[PDB]
């Protein structure tokens, strides 16, 4: 079912079983990122959470003291850090790539034609509070990271 | 018109001409629960001054650096732990 | 962008516009030849700079003489 | 005995530059028969290497501390053999070359397509001339003089 | 004030089972070039965009990306199936200009009709040389 | 329906064209304007594409170009039997092959290059060769130096009779299209034919030949003592004395009795631990088999009679369900085009050129050969560049096909629009799992090379630190070792011993492929080999693909293959081409293949060669120091390049210095090939102006204008001097190096 | 202290002066009036 993108054939893409599909677009419809519908702090909230939890894995067990006992306070802190910066690199980039006020540069229209509501993500507001819910969520996500690994130590790998 | 048998130059609606479409951009309604949405909201409302969110992150993360690598002793990182050991006489004496 | 330049030394064989891809020049009349026309640069938005037409001038040097400038999309040849 | 250098015919350092590579070729030899073709060939590289040194000692030649014959090129008449004799050996070659060459290339400026004659060498042409640069220290003089040899810009 | 422009309607497009070289988001914020030409027959062609396309019996039209595809596409065209073209430019507002003869004529017939622009009435050696105009906005070829 | 559609004196047999340079091409047969003209002549020489529009001549042209390979081939290999009959110590090194090293060719005494005639051993003067030519002919019984004369000569007849059979089908009565384009009947003949009966005819050699003379061989006998071949031919008592399943003959196989022929047709894999070799009783049933499949093979295309596959009617059958029509078009895209079966070709036999380097290290078939550590480091390192070479051609002649011969209106094909269409896609995933692999196999060295500077290795990712163990190769290597058994028994042992479970073939003093033990640093190399190869493929099918049209350039097949840009615009688009992409692939094959006999080197020196004494206690050529330096870059600096960059620097004065001699001046070549990759021809062409102006003012301006190199000509000039040069060096560096230590 | 201020100094300088400036300069560089 390689049909091009809305069977539009000069628009550079396709409908493949990996974009256009009912089990992989419905899962790239339905998570924080393409929510368009809905504010977009709490999409920032999910999408910290996970991305914190994502890097406090890789910095206790992967890192310089994962050996030690300073392994998951001190990889939880670079984690931390790591989503401290990442809200950073957000926040620069809600600021550089739209202004204060504009309409939201997303597209108003769907594969079925709809002329629905532009996301308000791309807004300057709303990428605000995309970031603003990356940073909490991350943060949380990384101490409750830490929380898991300290008081559910045994049922995860040690290696 | 857009639907027409191979017509992909309907010049009104240039967005589904040039491919303006959100593509998995599902416009479905919040499926959060009310409360704990109204929760991370005025809990996170502090971080929507983008600005302000920028010097809060540079300012306090500066300072959560330096906090870190002042009070910490040389047990979690050796360039703080110091030689512990005599140093080595070079060659040539020690020049 | 670019500003590509006709000099008076062209004899009118239309190959520098034959040759190029993006529709920058056209053939005007002219008095200074025996072909009785000259190339023009009106498009020169639309250069992209990839010197078809001087490489297609049969003359001493050239007459017509593309100068690389201030590049835009459409003179970097972007698709996106 | 100029610029701090020994004659090779009186070194220490040559002499043992000698003995050496005669023990290294002499190592190689005690692998074969005597008369074999092996032994034969290394024995004639024995005389040769010996035959070299006592050549480079009785030519005259500076070695130095290291033991290596250092050529003098400054001009003095008892060192012209290094430099100054092979060097009007090779000027007399190259220019030589050189005229033979431009003469042709002059011969076949007045062809109708001359370089096809660069390619396909007109061999008549180019033996008759040879051994036109065997006198070319006064043909290219004369030229020089005469206004031939540099052309003129028009 | 004697070719006017002609307006593409909305032709039929080339059947095309659709590649990757086609319009991203330039035609989104910017112009895309559409092309028109008039086919004698349903023949196949090959797309400045990678693959093969088959042209309709008639009007066809093409969205590609940008004025050299088209250009390219067009020469092709006129070059090996001896065909008519003309081609645009779509800006995202609306607007649609015609831009390929801008005269009904292909722009190596010197026909009159069209003023000289870039014309320098000199050899190319008789230009000044930049200390001639230092500190000026002047180059060193519009004098 | 096939048939021998030959045309009789097409072409007149005349040097009145070799009088005319350039009569092939219409610019070239008319004049040297200038000096790119003769740089044209050449370039254009081959490109018999460009020369005609029919594919007939072309045809015809390259088949009797073909015939000239094939003289050359003869004419090399009458070269290498001869110097081997009469400058070698071929007939003294049957005696004593573990101890006296392989040598063919002799210099002759004149500057002091005598000192390469140097002790091989034999009570010979001479070069220790590494083309392991001796390791073959004692695998094909030889045992003399007549043999060889009488080899060579036959080789010279057959090297003028295929210049005559070039002559005859070009000039006297050349083959016309319907001739080649019946692939049909050509398959069937060089599967069944060519490869089936050379195969057979090779078995009765290895059974009759070379299998009762290794007997002996093999057995302490001196190759005076041993009876001629014929001998077995004429007097079957003597063949019959150690193989009694001749006594028989015909009648076990007829009868289809073959159990009463394992005598000298085996299945005991392994390594046969007299002489390290395969088993030639293994070898002879091997060529046996390989004839029976190619010769059932070779009758699977219809020819003529009712029977056979029509390959169209294969392709035609294949017709996939969103992908389109599939493979119909195909035999008319590889039967109308040369360029398409080239690249084919020369991929598939690169790859296979690979294939037997890698499967000449770790079943060696020759005997001596594993023993020979020079040959066998050579032969692995040279059909390793030679796969690498043939690949890059590949895609060079892919990307001719897609610019010159690639028609979708006449000669359509469904897949290849397909490609075209997701090339970008192709090309995009392509590009990231370059710089994904990049990252985690290049970077991990470098992690591994900080974490040691900063004095941190128990961080590195190593055998010691941290486990990158390569679990699904050792698991592979586990179980081909525990392959005799349940899964492949009558077998006797494993096909190999370069896996774990193996054993160690001790043969004379040397060691002769005992296990392979893979750890992480092999982890760590095989990613970097994927990377590269990835890197590689990335660069020549991108260059494939847009080939024809780009976003950049869309009527860049109007441009050509073989173009330098299309000027400074569009920011600029050098290397557009895809001759430029192969050029750059050219650069990426050699660092990939570079680091890849790097690795042969290094972990057969360290975890394979070396030398075991009779008490058992093998020692290493290194010493084992390779899955602990080559974890960081400096350890191939380090342990690798300086160190066993011992012996060829300190080889001066000694038999293995042109070895070094060549070691610093391929080093210079590629240093060369610098100024042209770098530079342009802009500048070269104004300094050349400068010196011809110098000429001019003394009469001596040349008639073929000097101008400086094309541009595509200097990327040409930069990447053969670059590959020359670095090839030169790991060429030399590795032969004295494995020639010294041996 | 002094022991100490290199320890302030260099996370300080190298992570944060990067952050500031990249930062800031990225801002420079996305800038319209
Ligand atoms: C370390 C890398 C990393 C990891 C592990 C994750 C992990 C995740 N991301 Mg994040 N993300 C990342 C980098 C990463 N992200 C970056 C660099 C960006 C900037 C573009 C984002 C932007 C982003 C958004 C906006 C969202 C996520 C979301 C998610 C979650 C589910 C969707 C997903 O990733 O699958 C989808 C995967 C793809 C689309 C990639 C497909 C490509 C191929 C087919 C897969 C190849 C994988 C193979 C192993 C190689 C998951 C927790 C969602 C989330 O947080 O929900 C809670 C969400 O809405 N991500
Ligand atoms: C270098 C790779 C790496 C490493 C070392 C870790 C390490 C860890 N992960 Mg993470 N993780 C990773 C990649 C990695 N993760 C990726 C790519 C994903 C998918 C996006 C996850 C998703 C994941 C989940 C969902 C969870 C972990 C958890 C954990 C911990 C216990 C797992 C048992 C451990 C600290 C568990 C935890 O609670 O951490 C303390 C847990 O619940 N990991
Ligand atoms: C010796 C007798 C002879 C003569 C007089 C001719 C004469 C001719 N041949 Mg024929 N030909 C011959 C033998 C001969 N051929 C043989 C033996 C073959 C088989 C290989 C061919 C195959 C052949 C083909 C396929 C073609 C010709 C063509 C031609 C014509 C032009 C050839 C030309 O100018 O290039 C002269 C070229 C050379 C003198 C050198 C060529 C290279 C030789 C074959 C091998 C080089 C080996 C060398 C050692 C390798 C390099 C390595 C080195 C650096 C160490 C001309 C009528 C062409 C023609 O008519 O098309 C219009 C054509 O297409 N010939
Ligand atoms: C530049 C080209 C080149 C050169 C100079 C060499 C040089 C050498 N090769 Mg290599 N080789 C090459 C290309 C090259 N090879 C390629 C492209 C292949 C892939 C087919 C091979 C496969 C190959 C093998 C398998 C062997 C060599 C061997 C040798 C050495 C002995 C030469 C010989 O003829 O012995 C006599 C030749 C043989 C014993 C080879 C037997 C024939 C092979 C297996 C198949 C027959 C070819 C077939 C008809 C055509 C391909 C069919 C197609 C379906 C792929 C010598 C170092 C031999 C060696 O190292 O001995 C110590 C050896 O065993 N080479
Ligand atoms: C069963 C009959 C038979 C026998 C006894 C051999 C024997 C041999 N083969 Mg061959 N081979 C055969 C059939 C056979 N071959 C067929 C039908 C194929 C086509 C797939 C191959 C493909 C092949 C390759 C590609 C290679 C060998 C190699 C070898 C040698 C490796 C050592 C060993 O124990 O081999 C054991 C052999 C096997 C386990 C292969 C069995 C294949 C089955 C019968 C196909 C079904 C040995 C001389 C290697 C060699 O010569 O390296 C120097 C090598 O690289 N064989
Ligand atoms: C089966 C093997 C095979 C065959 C039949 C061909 C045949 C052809 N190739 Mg392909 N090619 C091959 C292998 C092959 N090639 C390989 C292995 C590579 C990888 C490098 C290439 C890469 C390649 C490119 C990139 C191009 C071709 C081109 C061509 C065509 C013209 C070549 C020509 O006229 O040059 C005649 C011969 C020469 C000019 C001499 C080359 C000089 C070499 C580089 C000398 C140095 C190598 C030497 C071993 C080192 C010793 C140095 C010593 C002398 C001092 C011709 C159709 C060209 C083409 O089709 O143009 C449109 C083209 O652009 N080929
Ligand atoms: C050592 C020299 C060198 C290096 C490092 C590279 C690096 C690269 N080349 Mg280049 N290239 C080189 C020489 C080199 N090339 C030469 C000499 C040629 C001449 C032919 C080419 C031709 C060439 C082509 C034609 C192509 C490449 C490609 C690539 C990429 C593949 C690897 C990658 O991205 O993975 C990750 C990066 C690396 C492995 C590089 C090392 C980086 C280390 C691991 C970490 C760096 C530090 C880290 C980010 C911290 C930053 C600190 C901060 C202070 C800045 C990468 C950009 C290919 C490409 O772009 O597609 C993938 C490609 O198509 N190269
Ligand atoms: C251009 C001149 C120069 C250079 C190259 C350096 C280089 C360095 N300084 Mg020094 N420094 C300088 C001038 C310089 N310093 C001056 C003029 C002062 C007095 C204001 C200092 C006071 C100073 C302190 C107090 C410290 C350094 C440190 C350092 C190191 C880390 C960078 C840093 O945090 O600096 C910070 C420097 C400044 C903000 C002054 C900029 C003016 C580095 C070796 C650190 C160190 O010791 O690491 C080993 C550290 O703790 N510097
Ligand atoms: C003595 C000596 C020395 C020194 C010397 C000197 C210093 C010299 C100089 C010289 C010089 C200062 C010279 C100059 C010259 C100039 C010129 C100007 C020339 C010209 C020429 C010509 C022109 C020629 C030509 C020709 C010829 C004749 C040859 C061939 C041909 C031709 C044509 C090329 C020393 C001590 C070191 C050493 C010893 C020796
Ligand atoms: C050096 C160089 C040149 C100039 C290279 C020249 C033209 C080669 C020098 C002349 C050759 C050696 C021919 C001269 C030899 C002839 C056969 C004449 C014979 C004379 C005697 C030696 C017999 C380029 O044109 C170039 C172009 C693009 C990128 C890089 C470069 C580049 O690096
Ligand atoms: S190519 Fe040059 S000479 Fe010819 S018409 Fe164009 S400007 Fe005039
Ligand atoms: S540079 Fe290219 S686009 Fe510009 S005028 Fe010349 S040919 Fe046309
Ligand atoms: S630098 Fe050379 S290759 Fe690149 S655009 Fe200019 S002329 Fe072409």
């Amino acid at each position: 079912v390689v049909q091009p993108i809305n069977g539009d054939p000069f628009i550079g893409s396709l409908e493949t079983p990996v974009t256009s599909s009912p089990l992989i677009a419905w899962y790239l419809s339905n998570l924080p990122g393409y929510r368009t519908a809905v504010n977009p702090l709490l999409r920032g909230v999910e999408v910290g959470l996970a991305h914190g939890f994502f890097l406090v894995g890789p910095f206790v067990k992967a890192g310089p003291l994962r050996n030690t006992a300073y392994a998951g306070s001190a990889g939880s802190l670079a984690a931390a850090g790591l989503v401290v910066i990442l809200s950073m690199c957000l926040t620069i980039y809600g600021i550089s790539s739209f202004k204060e006020g504009e309409p939201s540069i997303a597209p108003s229209l769907t594969l079925t034609g709809r002329k629905k509501q532009p996301d308000q993500l791309q807004t300057a507001d709303g990428w605000a509070k995309f970031t603003g819910g990356f940073f909490f969520g991350g943060i949380s996500g990384v101490t409750w990271a830490y929380f898991l690994l300290y008081v559910l130590d045994l049922p995860y790998f040690v290696k | 018109k857009y639907g027409d048998k191979s017509v992909y130059f309907d010049l009104e609606d240039l967005g589904n001409t040039t491919g303006q479409w959100d593509v998995y951009g599902s416009d479905a309604p919040s499926p959060y629960n009310p409360l704990q949405s109204k929760f991370f909201e005025t809990f996170a409302a502090p971080f929507t001054k983008r600005g302000l969110l920028l010097k809060f992150l540079i300012l306090g993360g500066g300072s959560l650096l330096t906090y870190v690598s002042a009070n910490s002793t040389g047990d979690v990182l050796p360039i703080k732990r110091g030689p512990q050991e005599p140093p080595k006489l070079g060659p040539r004496g020690k020049l | 962008s670019h500003s590509v330049k006709i000099y008076d030394t062209c004899i009118g064989c239309t190959q520098c516009v034959r040759a190029c891809p993006t529709d920058v020049l056209e053939m005007i009349p002219w008095d200074g030849c025996k072909a009785k026309q000259i190339a023009s640069a009106p498009r020169t938005e639309d250069c992209v700079g990839c010197k078809r037409c001087e490489s297609a001038c049969p003359t001493d040097f050239l007459s017509v003489r593309v100068y690389l400038w201030h590049e835009t999309t459409r003179s970097m040849g972007l698709a996106y | 005995d100029i610029s701090g250098l020994t004659p090779c015919k009186d070194s220490k350092q040559f002499a043992k530059r000698e003995k050496q590579q005669i023990k290294k070729l002499e190592s190689s030899l005690k692998l074969y028969a005597p008369e074999s073709a092996p032994a034969l060939a290394l024995n004639a590289q024995i005389e040769k290497t010996k035959r070299r040194f006592d050549n480079y000692g009785k030519y005259g030649l500076l070695c130095g501390s290291d033991g290596l014959p250092h050529l003098i090129v400054n001009g003095d008449q008892r060192h012209w053999g290094e430099f100054i004799t092979p060097g009007i050996l090779f000027l007399y070659i190259a220019g030589w070359i050189g005229w033979v060459g431009r003469s042709y290339l002059i011969a076949i400026s007045g062809e109708k397509k001359p370089a096809m004659k660069e390619i396909i060498i007109d061999v008549p042409l180019a033996s008759r001339i040879i051994f036109r640069g065997f006198i070319w220290p006064v043909a290219a003089y004369r030229e020089f003089l005469n206004g031939d040899l540099i052309a003129k810009d028009v | 004030g004697f070719t006017p422009p002609q307006l593409d309607p909305n032709t039929p497009s080339p059947i095309f089972a659709g590649s990757t070289g086609g319009l991203l988001r330039k035609a989104q914020v910017e112009e895309f070039y559409v092309i028109t030409w008039n086919s004698p027959k349903e023949q196949i062609f090959e797309m400045p965009t990678g693959g093969a396309a088959i042209m309709r019996e008639g009007p066809n039209l093409l969205k590609l990306a940008r004025k050299e595809q088209c250009l390219a596409l067009g020469t092709r065209l006129r070059s090996k199936y001896k065909i008519t073209y003309q081609f645009y430019r779509v800006f995202p507002n609306g607007e649609v200009q015609y831009l390929h003869p801008k005269d009904g004529v292909y722009p190596e017939k010197a026909n009159p009709g069209r003023e000289g622009v870039g014309l320098n009435m000199r050899s190319i050696g008789k230009n000044v040389s930049p200390i001639e105009v230092k500190f000026t906005g002047k180059q060193s070829y519009d004098l | 329906e096939v048939k021998i559609l030959v045309d009789r004196d097409p072409i007149k047999t005349s040097f009145e064209e070799w009088a005319k340079p350039g009569h092939f091409s219409r610019t070239i047969a008319k004049g040297p304007d200038t000096t790119t003209w003769i740089w044209n002549l050449h370039a254009d020489a081959h490109d018999f594409d460009s020369h005609t529009s029919d594919l007939e001549e072309i045809s015809r042209k390259v088949f009797s170009a073909h015939f000239g390979q094939l003289s050359i081939i003869f004419l090399w290999l009458s070269g290498m039997y001869f110097h081997g009959a009469r400058f070698s110590n071929y007939e003294a090194w049957l005696s004593d092959p573990t101890h006296i090293g392989p040598s063919a060719q002799v210099v002759w005494p004149i500057v002091g290059q005598e000192i390469l005639n140097g002790d091989v051993g034999g009570g010979f003067r001479g070069i220790q060769i590494t083309s392991g030519f001796f390791q073959i002919w004692r695998a094909s019984g030889i045992t003399s130096e007549l043999q060889l004369y009488c080899t060579a000569i036959g080789a010279l007849v057959f090297a003028a009779l295929m210049l005559f059979a070039g002559w005859f089908h070009y000039h006297k009565a050349a083959p016309k299209l319907a001739w080649f384009q019946d692939v049909e009947s050509m398959l069937n003949h060089h599967l069944a034919g060519l490869l089936g009966l050379g195969s057979l005819s090779w078995a009765g050699h290895q059974v009759h030949v070379s299998l009762p003379i290794n007997q002996f061989l093999n057995a302490g006998v001196d190759p005076k003592e041993i009876p001629l071949p014929h001998e077995f031919i004429l007097n079957r008592d003597l063949l019959a004395q150690l193989y009694p399943s001749f006594a028989e003959g015909a009648t076990p196989f007829f009868t289809l009795n073959w159990s009463k022929y394992s005598e000298f047709l085996t299945f005991r894999g392994g390594l046969d631990p007299v002489t390290g070799g395969l088993w030639l009783t293994d070898i002879a049933h091997h060529h046996l088999a390989i004839a029976i499949l190619f010769l059932i093979a070779g009758h699977m295309y219809r020819t003529n009679w009712g029977i056979g596959h029509g390959i169209k009617d294969i392709l035609e059958a294949h017709k996939g369900p969103f992908t389109g029509q599939g493979h119909k078009g195909l035999y008319e895209i590889l039967t109308t085009s040369w360029h398409a079966q080239l690249s084919l070709n020369l991929a598939m036999l690169g790859s296979l050129t690979i294939i037997v380097a890698h499967h000449m290290y770790s079943m060696p078939p020759y005997p001596y050969l594993a023993t020979d550590y020079a040959t066998q480091l050579s032969l692995f390192t040279h059909h390793m560049w030679i796969g690498g070479f043939l690949i890059v051609g590949a895609a060079a002649h892919a990307a001719i096909f897609m610019v010159r011969d690639y028609d979708p209106t006449n000669r359509y094909n469904d897949l290849l629009d397909r490609v075209l269409r997701h090339r970008d896609a192709i090309i995009s995933h392509l590009n990231w799992v370059c710089i994904f692999l990049g990252f985690h196999s290049f970077g991990l060295y470098i992690h591994n090379d900080t974490m040691s500077a900063l004095g941190r290795p128990q961080d590195m990712f190593s055998d010691t630190a941290i486990q990158l163990q390569p679990v699904f190769a050792q698991w592979i290597q586990n179980t081909h070792a525990l392959a005799p058994g349940v899964t492949a028994p009558g077998e006797t042992a494993s096909t190999s011993l370069t896996w774990g479970g193996g054993e160690l073939v001790a043969v004379g003093g040397k060691v002769a492929l005992l296990p392979i033990p893979l750890g992480t640093a092999d982890f760590l190399v095989h990613h970097i080999h994927a990377f590269t190869i990835h890197v590689t493929v990335l660069i020549l099918l991108k260059g494939v693909l847009f080939a024809r049209s780009s976003r950049l350039i869309p009527d860049k097949a109007n441009l050509g293959f073989r173009f330098p840009c299309d000027g400074p615009g569009r920011g600029g688009t050098c290397q557009v081409s895809a001759w430029d992409h192969v050029f750059l692939g050219l650069f990426w094959m050699y660092n990939a293949i570079s680091v890849v006999i790097f690795h042969f080197s290094w972990k057969m020196q360290s975890d394979v060669w070396g030398s075991i004494s009779d008490q058992g206690v093998v020692t290493h050529i290194t010493g084992g120091n390779f899955a602990q330096s080559s974890i960081t870059i400096n350890g191939w600096l380090r342990d690798f390049l300086w160190a066993q960059a011992s012996q060829v620097i300190q080889s001066y004065g000694s038999s293995l210095s042109a070895y070094g001699l060549f070691f610093l001046g391929a080093h210079f070549v590629w240093a060369f090939s610098l100024m042209f990759l770098f530079s342009g021809r802009g500048y070269w062409q104004e300094l050349i102006e400068s010196i011809v102006w110098a000429h001019n003012k003394l009469k001596v301006a040349p008639a073929t204008q000097p101008r400086a190199l094309s541009i595509i000509q200097g990327r040409a000039v930069g990447v053969t001097h670059y590959l020359l040069g670095g090839i030169a060096t790991t060429w030399a560096f590795f032969l004295a190096r494995i020639i010294a230590v041996g | 202290t002094f022991n100490n201020l290199p320890s302030i100094f260099v996370p300080l300088v190298g992570l944060v002066f990067p952050a500031i400036a990249m930062a800031s300069l990225f801002l420079h560089i996305q800038k319209n009036k």
